[PDB]
C-alpha cells in the first residue's frame, strides 16, 4: 500500500519538475537570442572598424 | 655583378616600403637585403603599391632601420639550401645555418616559393602506415605518404604526440625526415635537438637523416609567415630530386595563418569575419597543396593544427581539415578524465578506415568499439539521473564494456615517460584489433576496469589483473 | 592606345588596378604582358580594378595589358563528358584539345515564370532513405547541408554511379548526365573523386569541372557558373543533367575574398551585399522547361558546410531560402551507424510525391508515419519493460525501419529492390525476426526474389505501379520467406 | 639642417607628428624643446610618429625635436637590488642615483635554441596547493589566470617571500632574486605591496619597476620588456632570477592605444594586429641557459585578468599558449573555502614532475589524478543516492586532502614541512579525523616533528630524497602521532 503512495508522489514529482524544468528553458531560449545577436553585431563592429580607417 | 639598389621611405612595425627607381622594379614574392652592422635584414616584396614604391615585410627585427638606407636587390625570392647537406643541421627563415657548424655547402639554392604539382602528376594510394598507437591503428589509421592532422586546444597533447610519431617512424624510416617548427616554444626545439642525438638520428661526427627548420615564436610576423615554406622546400627537392620517401614534421600549422594575420591590417586589407585576413583560404591552400604526393616521390606529412579556444568552428582548424586525408582530433574533455592520448574517437576519421583497405575483420570491429562508445556517451544522461541499476540488461553489459574500451585506448608513451612513470609500450595493428577483439565478445568481462587504464598489449591487461590481485 | 590597352599602376593581393581601357566593357577578361589573364569588377572613372587568374607574381607596375572583347566564356557539349576541366574550360587531365559544339557565357539568365513545367520526373538516387522519404524531381533544387565529415558527399556520389541503369541505355529522356563541380578542394582529393567514378564506369557521363585551393580566387569564383552552362546545353536541346555544388560554402568563401581586397562594403560576416544575389542567380538556372522549350531539365544538389549545426548563419540562410528541400545530416546519427546519417526530422523535399515513384509512394506514405512517431517515444526505449504495449510496438518497428535504411556506400539499389524492402518492413513481417540480423536480411531477401519472383519484380520496374493483384503477390512471396526464416 | 632636429607638426593625445628626422632609427628616443621625452614608431616620408612618455600639455606645433641615437635602453646589474624603478630604469623611491653595472635595451632576442637546458631545478613557492600538484622550475614560465579579486598576485607574492630562506644563504646556485612588474596598478598598491615586502625583509632580493596607470600609455607598454632586461642580467652571469609581470592584460590595453593612435589599423577588439608578438617575444625571453652559458635561468610568472571567468577570451588565448601551464583560479572556490582557490582541474604544469622536488615527487604520486577522481564522486553522490565503501572511502579522502591544501596567505611552507603533511593525506590517516580538525591538525603535528622527530625534518631537507630507512622512521612517526591525543 505505501508503495503504491510513492509512485504516486514520484508521479508529482516528475510533473512539476518537466514543468519547471521545461519553462526554465523558454527562458534561457530567450538569453541564447540575445547572446547570438550581440555576436553578430559585435562582429560587425570590428569588421566596419577596420575599413573605416583613413587618414 | 649588376645588383639594382633602392633606398627605405617608410617604416611601420614589420612593414617596409623601398623606393627603386624607374623600370627597376621587382616583381612580388622578391627577396630585399639591407647591410647592417650585426647581420642583415632580409625584406620580402608585397605589393607594388605605385610611382616606383614596393611594400616588403620584415624578416626580422625592424629596430635600427634609418629613413632612406640602401637596399640591395637579391633579383630573386628567398633562397633556401637543398640537398643531403642540409641533413642534420639547424636552419632559420633565411636559410642561413643556426647551429654553429659553419657554412652549410649545398650544390644548389632553390626558392621558398614554387606553384603546386599539376593535377596530372597526383598519385593515389591507399597503402596503410602502422605507428603503433592502439586508439589510432584501430580507428584512424595514417596513409603512407599521406597528410595527418593533429588537432586540439592548448593543452591537450599534442606535440607530446608528434614526438611519439617521431619515436617510431623516424628510426625506422630508411629515408630522410624534416622537422620544422613555426611559432613554437623555442625550449622545445632544444629538447628535440638533443633527443635526435641520443637516439642517434643525428650524428655531429657521422651521418644523419633528418635536417631541422625553426622559426618559433621569438620571431616577428614576417618569419613565421615564411618559416613553413623554407622546410617545405627542402623536403619538396628529396620527392623530385632525390625521388625517396620522406616525412615531413609541421608544428605548429596554425602559425602559418597567426602569422599573417597580424600584418594583413598593415599592409591595407580589410580584415575578415573572426578578424583573420580574407586571403585564408588561398594562403592555406597553397602551402598544403605543394605539400603533397606525386610520381617522383612519395612524402608522408604529420601537421599539428591548433584550435584557438578549443572551437572547431574556427575558420583556421575548419579549413584546414579539407587539405588532410587523416584527422586526430584531440578533446580538452577526455584529458582531464586522465585517459590519454586524448584522442577522440568518434570525431577523428580517416581514409584507411574502409573494408577494402584494412580488411573486412578490421573494420568491423572498429565500428563495433564506436557504437559502444556512442551509446555510452548517449546514456551519460541517465546512469546520472537514474543510476546504474535503472538500465537494462544489454545497456549495463555493454556500458561496462564501453568504460574498458574508453581505458584500454590510453597507452604510456616512451616520450611522456616522465608524466606518467610508466614505461612506454608500442603495440602492433596486428595484435591491437585481436585485442579489442576479444573485449568486444565478452571474453574479458571479469577482469577490473582498472586493469586497461594506461595498459599496451592486451597481454598485459591480464597481467595486470592478477598483479592487483595479490 | 589608352583605349583598349593600358597601364598597371598598382598590383597585389591577387589584385592590379590598371589605367586606361576607356572602352572596356563590365567583368570583360583582359591580358597582361606576362600571360596571365584577369577580368575587371570594378569600373572606376580614374582607375579599372582587375582580379587575377594566377600569381601576383606575374604581374608588375607599369606593366602593360590589353583587352579581349569577350566576356568569361565556356565552351560546352557532349564533348566535355568523361574529360575533367577547369574553371575556365581547359583540360587537366591530358586526354587532348576538347570537342565543344558551342561556347555559353558564364553568366546567363535563368527560364522566365512561363518557360517551366511543375516537376514530374524523379531522380532515383540509389539510397532507400533518399529516393523513400525525401523523393528529388528533375528540375529540382535539393539542398545537402551538413558538418563535415557527415556523408554530404555520398549522397550525390551514391546518386551518379546509380545513373549506369538508365545512361547505357538506349533512350535519351530517360539518361541523366551527371556534371560535379569540385570548389576549394585539394587536388589529391579530385584525383581520388574521379578514380572511383572510373572504377564503378561513371566517367562515361560524367564531367568534372575542377577548381583546386591553391587556384587564384576567381576561378573558384566561376567555377560553379561555368558548370551551370555546361549542363544546360543538356536542358536546353531536350535532355536530363544532374548538377552538384559540391561546395558552395568555399565559392561564397572566395567571393568574399576578392570582394574584400577590391574594398567594396563589408556585410554580416564580412560578406558583400550581392552574395546571395550571387547563388539566387545561380540556382534558379535549374528547372524543368516546358513542352514547348524541349521539356528539358537541369536538376542542382548544391552542398553547404555548417558549423556545428548552426543553420542560422549567413551563408546557409541564404542557401536553404532559395533551395526547395534539404538532406540535413548529423555526424552524431553517423556515429551510432545510421548511414547514411540522414535527419528524417530536418530532411524535407517540398515537391515531395510529386517526383516519386508511384510504386514507392504506395508504401512510403506510411513509411514517414512510423517514423514520426518512433522519434516521440524514442525516450521510452531507455527505460525498463514497464511500457505499455502500445508505445512498444512503435519501438519494434522503428528500431527495424531505422536499421533498414542503414545503407553501404558505392551501393545503390533499383525502385524494383527498393519496394520489396519497404513492403516487408512497413507491415511488419520484420518484426519477429532479430534486430541484428536485419542486414543479412535484405541480402538472402533480394536474391530470393531474383530467383523465384523474377517476374514480380520486372513487373515493378516496367509499370511503375503496384495493382491488388501486385500487393498480394508481394505479400505471399515476403510471408513465405519469412516463413523458411 | 633637418636630420639630427625637426618641428612638431601636430600633437595630442601623447601623439607628436613631428617634420624632419631623417636619419632617426626605428623606435629610437628623442628629446622635445619642452624637456618630455619621446619615441618614434611611426617612419614615414611626410613626418614622423612619435609617442610621448609625459603630458603632452607641452608640445606646440613648431616645436624643435632632438634625437638620441640610440634605442631605448635600461640601466641594469645588482646595483638596482631593492630599488624601485620605472619604465626607463630612474629611481622612484627616493634613495639616491642607480648604480648600475651596464645598460641593456628594451627589445632583446631571445635565447637560442643550442644554448638552452631541460628544466630540472625547482622553484619552491612556499604554496602546498602548488609545489605539489603545478611545480614551477627554472626557466619556465608558470601562468596565473583569473578573474578580478581571486588571488593571482597572492601565489606570486608568497613565492618572493618563501625565497627568504636561501637568499639569506651563502651558496649562490641556490639563490632566487624576484622582479615584481606592476603594470596599469595604482600607486597607492606599489606603494602598499613593496611596505609589505619589507615587513618581511623580501626587499632586499627583491627590484620592482612600477608603470602606474597615472604614467603615459608607452610606459606601461614598455615597462615589461625593460623589467625583462633587468632580470636577464642574472641568467647570464650565472644566477636565477624570478620575474612576475602583473599584468599583461594591461600592458596589451596600453599598446592598444599607441596603436589606435598612430592610426594603425585594429584586429579584433581594437588590439593591434601583432599583439600576440607582443607577449611572444616577452616570454620566450625566459628561459634555462646551457652549462656553456653559466646555468643561468630566468623564471617567468605573467598575470592575466579574465572578464566572468571567460578564458576563452582574445588576449588570454594568446598568453596560455606561450606558457608552460596555468594556475586557473576560481571566484566561485573562493567562497567555497578554498583557498587558495586553485582549480586543478584546469590547471596544469608543462615541465611537471621534472620541476618538482624528488622526495615530494614520491608522497604524491597519482595525487592529482586522486583530486580528479574526488571531483567525479563528488558530483555524483549529488543524486543523493546512498554510497558504498569504495565511493565513500575516496569521497572521505578526497574530501580532506582539499582541506589539507587549503593554505594561509604570507605564510610559506618549506619542503620539509609539506612533505609530511601530504604524506599522512595520500596514505589515509586523516580519514579517521574530523573536517574541522584537519586546520589545526597541520600545525599540531609540525610542532610535534620540530619537538621530537626532528632528525627526520633534517634528512629530507639535505637530501631532498626517501630512502628505505627515511621512510621506516616517517612511518612509525606519524602513526605514533595519530595515537596520541
Ligand atoms: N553511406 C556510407 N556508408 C559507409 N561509410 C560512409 C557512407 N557515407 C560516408 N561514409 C564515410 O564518410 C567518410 C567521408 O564522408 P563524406 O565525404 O560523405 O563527408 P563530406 O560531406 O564529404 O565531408 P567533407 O566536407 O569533409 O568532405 C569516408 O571515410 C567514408 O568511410
Ligand atoms: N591565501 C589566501 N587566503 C585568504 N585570503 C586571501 C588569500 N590570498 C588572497 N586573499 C584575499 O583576496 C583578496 C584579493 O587577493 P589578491 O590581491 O591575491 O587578488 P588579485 O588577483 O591580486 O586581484 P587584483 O589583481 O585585482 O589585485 C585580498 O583581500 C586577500 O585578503
Ligand atoms: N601520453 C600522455 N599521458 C598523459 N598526459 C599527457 C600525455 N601526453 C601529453 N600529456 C599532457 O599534455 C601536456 C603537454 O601538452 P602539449 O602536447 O604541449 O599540448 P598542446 O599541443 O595543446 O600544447 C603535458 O604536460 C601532459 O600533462
Ligand atoms: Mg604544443
Ligand atoms: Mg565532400
Ligand atoms: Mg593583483
Amino acid at each position: 500500500q505505501g508503495y503504491a503512495a510513492e509512485i504516486s508522489a514520484r508521479r508529482n514529482a516528475m510533473d512539476n519538475a518537466s514543468k519547471n524544468a521545461g519553462d526554465m528553458i523558454n527562458r534561457y531560449s530567450i538569453l541564447y537570442n540575445r547572446t547570438r545577436q550581440a555576436v553578430i553585431t559585435n562582429e560587425l563592429v570590428d569588421i566596419i572598424t577596420g575599413a573605416s580607417s583613413l587618414g | 655583378s649588376t645588383p639594382i639598389t633602392g633606398k627605405v621611405t617608410a617604416v611601420i612595425g614589420a612593414i617596409v616600403d623601398v623606393h627603386f627607381e624607374q623600370s627597376e622594379l621587382p616583381a612580388i614574392l622578391n627577396a630585399l637585403e639591407i647591410k647592417t652592422p650585426q647581420g642583415k635584414l632580409v625584406l620580402e616584396v608585397a605589393q607594388h603599391l605605385g610611382e616606383n614604391t614596393v611594400r616588403t615585410i620584415a624578416m626580422d627585427g625592424t629596430e635600427g632601420l634609418v629613413r632612406g638606407e640602401k637596399v640591395l636587390d637579391t633579383g630573386g625570392p628567398i633562397s633556401v639550401p637543398v640537398g643531403r647537406e642540409t641533413l642534420g643541421r639547424i636552419i632559420n627563415v633565411i636559410g642561413e645555418p643556426i647551429d654553429e657548424r659553419g657554412p652549410i655547402k649545398s650544390k644548389l639554392r632553390k626558392p621558398i616559393h614554387a606553384d603546386p604539382p599539376s593535377f596530372a602528376e597526383q598519385s593515389t594510394s591507399a597503402e596503410i602506415l602502422e605507428t603503433g598507437i592502439k586508439v589510432v591503428d584501430l580507428l584512424a589509421p595514417y596513409a603512407r605518404g599521406g597528410k595527418i592532422g593533429l588537432f586540439g586546444g592548448a593543452g591537450v597533447g599534442k606535440t607530446v604526440f608528434i614526438q611519439e610519431l617521431i619515436n617510431n617512424i623516424a628510426k625506422a624510416h630508411g629515408g630522410f625526415s624534416v622537422f620544422t617548427g613555426v611559432g613554437e616554444r623555442t625550449r622545445e626545439g632544444n629538447d628535440l635537438y638533443r633527443e635526435m642525438k641520443e637516439t642517434g638520428v643525428i650524428n655531429l661526427e657521422g651521418e644523419s637523416k633528418v635536417a631541422l627548420v625553426f622559426g618559433q615564436m621569438n620571431e616577428p610576423p614576417g618569419a613565421r609567415a615564411r618559416v613553413a615554406l623554407t622546410g617545405l622546400t627542402i623536403a619538396e627537392y628529396f620527392r623530385d630530386e632525390e625521388g625517396q620517401d620522406v616525412l615531413l614534421f609541421i608544428d605548429n600549422i596554425f602559425r602559418f595563418t597567426q602569422a599573417g594575420s597580424e600584418v594583413s591590417a598593415l599592409l591595407g586589407r580589410i580584415p575578415s569575419a573572426v578578424g583573420y585576413q580574407p586571403t585564408l583560404a588561398t594562403d592555406m591552400g597553397l602551402l598544403q597543396e605543394r605539400i603533397t604526393t606525386t610520381k617522383k616521390g612519395s612524402v608522408t606529412s604529420v601537421q599539428a593544427v591548433y584550435v584557438p579556444a578549443d572551437d572547431l568552428t574556427d575558420p583556421a582548424p575548419a579549413t584546414t581539415f579539407a587539405h588532410l586525408d587523416a584527422t586526430t582530433v584531440l578533446s580538452r574533455g577526455i584529458s582531464e578524465l586522465g585517459i590519454y592520448p586524448a584522442v577522440d574517437p568518434l570525431d577523428s576519421k580517416s581514409r584507411l578506415l574502409d573494408a577494402a583497405v584494412v580488411g573486412q575483420e578490421h573494420y568491423d570491429v572498429a565500428s563495433k568499439v564506436q557504437e559502444t562508445l556512442q551509446t555510452y556517451k548517449s546514456l551519460q544522461d541517465i546512469i546520472a539521473i537514474l543510476g546504474m541499476d535503472e538500465l537494462s540488461e544489454q545497456d549495463k553489459l555493454t556500458v561496462e564494456r564501453a568504460r574498458k574500451i574508453q581505458r584500454f585506448l590510453s597507452q604510456p608513451f616512451a616520450v611522456a615517460e616522465v608524466f606518467t612513470g610508466i614505461p612506454g609500450k608500442l603495440v602492433r595493428l596486428k595484435d591491437t584489433v585481436a585485442s579489442f577483439k576479444a573485449v568486444l565478445e565478452g571474453k574479458y568481462d571479469n577482469i577490473p576496469e582498472h586493469a586497461f587504464y594506461m595498459v599496451g598489449g592486451i597481454e598485459d591487461v591480464v597481467a595486470k589483473a592478477e598483479k592487483l590481485a595479490a | 592606345n589608352l583605349n583598349e590597352t593600358g597601364r598597371v599602376l598598382a598590383v597585389g593581393d591577387g589584385i592590379a588596378r590598371v589605367f586606361g581601357l576607356n572602352n572596356i566593357q563590365a567583368e570583360e577578361l583582359v591580358e597582361f604582358s606576362s600571360g596571365v589573364k584577369g577580368m575587371a569588377l570594378n569600373l572606376e572613372p580614374g582607375q579599372v580594378g582587375i582580379v587575377l587568374f594566377g600569381s601576383d607574381r606575374l604581374v608588375k607596375e607599369g606593366e602593360l595589358v590589353k583587352r579581349t572583347g569577350n566576356i568569361v566564356d565556356v565552351p560546352v557539349g557532349p564533348g566535355l563528358l568523361g574529360r575533367v576541366v577547369d574553371a575556365l574550360g581547359n583540360p587537366i587531365d591530358g586526354k587532348g584539345p576538347i570537342d565543344a559544339a558551342g561556347r555559353s557565357r558564364a553568366q546567363v539568365k535563368a527560364p522566365g515564370i512561363l518557360p517551366r513545367r511543375s516537376v514530374h520526373e524523379p531522380v532515383q538516387t540509389g539510397l532507400k532513405a533518399v529516393d523513400a522519404l525525401v523523393p528529388i524531381g528533375r528540375g529540382q533544387r535539393e539542398l545537402i547541408i551538413g558538418d563535415r565529415q557527415t556523408g554530404k558527399t555520398a549522397v550525390a556520389l551514391d546518386t551518379i554511379l546509380n545513373q549506369k541503369r538508365w545512361n547505357n541505355g538506349s533512350d535519351e529522356s530517360k539518361k541523366l548526365y551527371c556534371v560535379y563541380v569540385a570548389v576549394g578542394q585539394k587536388r589529391s582529393t579530385v584525383a581520388q573523386l574521379v578514380q572511383t567514378l572510373e572504377q564503378h564506369d561513371a566517367m562515361k557521363y560524367s564531367i568534372i569541372v575542377a577548381a583546386t585551393a591553391s587556384e587564384a580566387a576567381p576561378l573558384q569564383y566561376l567555377a560553379p557558373f561555368t558548370a551551370a552552362s555546361i549542363g544546360e546545353w543538356f536542358r536546353d536541346n531536350g535532355k536530363h543533367a544532374l548538377i552538384v555544388y559540391d561546395d558552395l560554402s568555399k565559392q561564397a568563401v572566395a567571393y568574399r575574398q576578392l570582394s574584400l581586397l577590391l574594398r567594396r562594403p563589408p556585410g554580416r560576416e564580412a560578406y558583400p551585399g550581392d552574395v546571395f544575389y550571387l547563388h539566387s542567380r545561380l540556382l534558379e538556372r535549374a528547372a524543368k522547361l516546358s513542352e514547348k522549350e524541349g521539356s528539358g531539365s537541369l536538376t542542382a544538389l548544391p552542398v553547404i558546410e555548417t558549423q556545428g549545426g548552426d543553420v542560422s548563419a549567413y551563408i546557409p540562410t541564404n542557401v536553404i531560402s532559395i533551395t526547395d528541400g534539404q538532406i540535413f545530416l548529423e555526424a552524431e546519427l553517423f556515429y551510432k551507424g545510421i548511414r547514411p546519417a540522414i535527419n528524417v526530422g530536418l530532411s524535407v523535399s517540398r515537391v515531395g510525391s510529386a517526383a516519386q515513384v508511384k510504386a514507392l509512394k504506395q508504401v512510403a506514405g506510411s513509411l514517414k508515419l512510423f517514423l514520426a512517431q518512433y522519434r516521440e517515444v524514442a525516450a521510452f526505449a531507455q527505460f525498463g519493460s514497464d511500457l505499455d504495449a502500445s508505445t512498444k510496438q512503435t519501438l519494434v518497428r522503428g528500431e527495424r525501419l531505422t536499421q533498414l535504411l542503414k545503407q553501404n556506400q558505392y551501393s545503390p539499389l533499383a525502385t524494383e529492390e527498393q519496394v520489396p524492402l519497404i513492403y516487408a518492413g512497413v507491415n511488419g513481417h520484420l518484426d519477429g525476426i532479430e534486430l541484428s540480423r536485419i542486414g543479412e536480411f535484405e541480402s538472402s531477401f533480394l536474391s530470393y526474389l531474383k530467383s523465384n519472383h523474377n517476374e514480380l519484380l520486372t513487373e515493378i520496374r516496367e509499370k511503375g505501379e503496384l495493382s491488388k493483384e501486385l500487393l498480394a503477390s508481394l505479400k505471399s512471396a515476403t510471408e513465405s520467406f519469412v516463413a523458411t526464416f
